């Protein structure tokens, strides 16, 4: 019987243990104090608990992945701390604090940014014993792709750039969410399952499996967005509401976006009957999590 | 700059053409074109493929890494002349073009980095043998000469830098950190590509060191003259002395880039 | 435990005022002898002979570092406490007396650090092979704990520290530095001096890093309180686990000052 | 000997290259500045000179000196830093450019001296190749006997306690000297000797020569000064004074006897440069 409260309790103390070891105060010393600020801050370790979780789910195990899940999570970060940037969102709170400008200043917190970012490509090549060189290039080239101009990065300026952009198509709005949102999770339950042993099958179906809740993902932030405060979220909640941006809860309001996670979430689930159902267990409630959380 | 220099510099702003096609979503690949262009050129880049052609191998087998060298520093150009609301950086008088707005430039910049980590991952030729090991030793150098303890660190303390009353000694630091390490890691990657030993690696990377910090005083001294030539012959020296060891007809187009 | 620390302070006090004589001229060595003692003693030293018995040698074959080590501490603890004319180091709010004038206490500090080097220089027994090795690494090791790159490192970043504004994580570093690498090197000394395998050494010099670090932030937890016991414990562990491997009292004796 | 000014300059010139391989900028950098801006500023070197001359004297190589030859240099120079100091002499100037302390503040202007000072130690101790661990450590041992309470800090306490009670006799003033200036001297030149292999005998006609040439240096200054508080001159006079240089460089050179002719040149060309100066 599966106890995801605690798997996720774990897996997360796992993580964030190795987080802090892998991101050590040293000269100089404030772009590092401004890394650790924001990178140890909080955040619920979704992504680099799913690229944990899909390596074990293909035989391999957590030390193999974690310093891929560990890039998941700097890379997540520094995307986070150049979003509440005043030229981008401008915000001030970001996982309970301060964000990382405002108190560090604009220029640290860039080039802070910029050094987890580079790190997260340092930290994996050179740290992840267990896999033979081909399969970490493999990943690294999978992680570049998720993040950059066809990823990440790609969703993030369309973003930017169709935030005036009241004829918003459905199809314009999902390439934002795959791009901004779902690309790095893909990433992220990709570079598990390839470090982990797996198979191209495998890979391709945790790849779609990926795509489903990379998506669910976004329509749930966007629903959070809009139905929690500043103080629940961590960060500062509602300015997707003025604003002319492209979420779900504005082309179908937030009903019609519920009943949409909805069937996201069992479409992922249903990805995930190629597996036996005790591995995949984790991953089933890695999904529910991301569907159901408050936060 | 000699011919030989500006034909490796052409081959490296040629296959960046060729690798980055504006495409759709245009508002993505417009501002990650233009913006890889608009950086200045470092021999940090062609100084890999050089380094590759002294020790051995063959020029095409450290293109990606050059690419993912001038790209690393393309996103390192852009974020430092970013227009920041709150004054953290020193109003720095550059005051250099700008076409588009800073969150597209910021967010370009956060783009181009990976892009030049794919080349590397994807650059990886079936009928190579020895192809991973190099390539994963590589993403190491880029990867590490860009992030907080090099070129970073370098730009950091660069904001420390008042005009006429910060002595040499410190911008020669920063010279160091910001443009020497890349460098150091152009000629090294070049030199690993090619397949050396690592003692010759050592001494390219030592020269790239060298040069590359040269290289910085030099755009420093139209900034602050206080430069005297015996900062310069000294790493002049410096660099000089790491390529005792290396004869033949490029061996020598290295020392030129240094005399 | 309780009285075997003592035995320990007390020998390591009994050999500097053995080694330390008022003689002429007074005026040299009155200083001299009242400042090495008028410094709080440092866990450094203890943590040496601790070591050096842990392995296996006697106590008298770690001595001399011993002394070095409290005489290094000394000399630093004189020097950060200078009453100074233009305000560069913030003033200590708990503010030690002088019985000496600015000048001599520089002085005298400036005599008590080589006064250190003198004293294992001196120590070494001819009729003991391993002597001079063991003696040299040792020197290597005080010099560079007590340098630039340590200790110095600390006191010059201690002054960064705005009382109720600066976070732990910027503090536990200056403490790394001013304690943690002092107390590396007296535990691996200890264990060099003693006889260890290089597994022992590293073993014992990570165990005093977490010590010292640990030790220093309670020094700082008087001043600051934002003293979170999140980093006390997340500190011991790093220690205490790299005491695994080595078991019974002292082998978890060491494990009576993470208390 | 010929062109001993070439000679000189040649080895300040190794030496300056030595020491700013040595102490690079690095983090944290107003340490590393502050002890840069001291040390390479440029002088004659006559400690490292020493330490590779008398290296080169008994059979040694530069190169197996050159790291003691830079830790003297090392303390010398925090020695000036310091003394410069408020609290010390309280100099703006040294050398026509800003002292260490007005440059870059009290505090890394202490710290940046005392960095410079187990440095020394450590460069002589982990750089040194080409002689044994003994002898290396007794090497270190002679450096810290030398600038320690027996050595130049000794003179460097009892001249700022006796800035105060004008009635210091011959006795007194050459305790200031020999350790104010000598100690260091002899340091460098026993340092040489050591890591050059040469016996217990030719160390101590070294340490002999570097005591002589050290007071030597002191009373031709007092001389000087009167032909351009207690000096040489108010004490014994002039004349008395010269007599006694001469005597000192005599000395000093008597010790030199015994070596090769040639490698001794550049030594005794150092007495008769201390003997002679104009200036
Ligand atoms: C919605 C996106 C793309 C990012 C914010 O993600 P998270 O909700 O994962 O926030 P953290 O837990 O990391 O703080
Ligand atoms: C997707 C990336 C890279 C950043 C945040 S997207 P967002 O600004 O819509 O949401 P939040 O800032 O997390 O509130
Ligand atoms: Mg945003
Ligand atoms: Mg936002
Ligand atoms: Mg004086
Ligand atoms: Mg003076």
């Amino acid at each position: 019987m599966f106890d995801f409260d605690g798997y996720m309790l774990r897996k997360a103390k796992s993580v964030n243990k190795a987080l802090e070891a892998a991101v050590q105060m040293k000269e100089p010393l404030k772009i590092h104090e401004s890394m650790r600020y924001s990178l140890l801050a909080g955040g619920k370790r979704v992504r680099p608990m799913l690229c944990i979780a899909a390596c074990e789910l293909v035989g391999g195990d957590e030390s193999t992945a974690m310093p891929a899940a560990c890039a998941v999570e700097m890379i997540h970060t520094m995307s986070l701390m150049h979003d509440d940037l005043p030229c981008m969102d401008n915000d001030d709170l970001r996982r309970g604090k301060p964000t990382n400008h405002m108190a560090f200043g604009e220029s640290v917190a860039v080039l802070a940014g910029d050094a987890l970012l580079s790190f997260a490509f340092e930290h994996v090549a050179a740290a992840t014993k267990g896999a033979p060189p081909e399969r970490i290039v493999r990943v690294l080239g999978e992680l570049a792709v998720s993040i950059g101009s066809e990823g990440l990065v790609a969703g993030q300026v369309v973003d930017v750039c169709s935030e005036g952009m009241a004829e918003v198509g459905l199809d314009h709005l999902e390439f934002i969410h795959h791009h901004k949102t779902a690309a790095l999770l893909q990433g992220s339950v990709v570079l598990g399952a390839i470090l982990g042993g797996g198979k191209e099958e495998e890979v391709a179906k945790l790849r779609k499996f990926a795509n489903c809740i990379g998506l669910l993902f976004q329509v749930v932030d966007d629903i959070l967005d809009v139905t929690k405060s500043s103080k629940e979220l961590g960060k500062t909640a509602g300015k997707d509401l003025v604003a002319d941006k492209t979420t779900y809860p504005k082309l179908i309001g937030v009903e019609k976006s519920k009943e949409f996670a909805d069937r996201l979430n069992r479409e992922a689930q249903e990805q995930l009957l190629h597996f036996h159902p005790h591995r995949a267990a984790p991953l089933i409630a890695l999904a529910n999590y991301i569907a159901y959380r408050d936060n | 700059m000699q011919p030989y220099w500006a034909a490796i510099e052409a081959d490296i702003e040629r296959y960046l053409k060729k690798s980055i096609t504006i495409r759709p979503p245009e508002t993505v690949f417009g501002p990650m074109h233009h913006l890889t262009f608009a950086a200045p050129a470092t021999a940090a880049s062609t100084l890999c493929l050089a380094a590759c052609e002294l020790v051995g191998g063959d020029r095409s087998q450290a293109m990606a890494a050059a690419a993912a060298i001038h790209l690393v520093h393309a996103a390192a150009y852009v974020h430092e002349h970013l227009p920041l609301t709150d004054g953290s950086r020193p109003v720095s008088k550059p005051a250099i073009q700008h076409k588009y707005g800073p969150n597209v430039e910021l967010l370009t910049g956060d783009g181009i980095v990976p892009f030049g980590f794919e080349l590397l991952a994807g650059s990886v030729d079936p009928a190579r043998t020895d192809d991973p090991d190099r390539i994963l030793r590589v993403i190491i150098e880029i990867s590490r000469a860009g992030g907080p303890e090099g070129m970073i660190s370098g730009l950091h303390r660069e904001e420390e830098i008042v005009d006429g009353n910060t002595s040499l000694d410190f911008i020669e630091y920063v010279c160091k950190k910001k443009y020497g390490e890349m460098h150091a890691c152009g000629a090294a990657c070049g030199a690993i590509l090619g397949g050396a030993a690592e003692e010759e690696i050592q001494k390219l990377r030592n020269f790239g060191l060298y040069q590359g910090t040269l290289r910085g005083m030099m755009e420093m001294k139209n900034s602050h003259q206080l430069i005297d030539e015996n900062i310069i012959g000294k790493l002049k020296e410096l660099a000089l002395e790491e390529l005792g060891g290396f004869h033949g007809k490029n061996a020598e187009l290295m020392s030129s880039l240094v005399a």
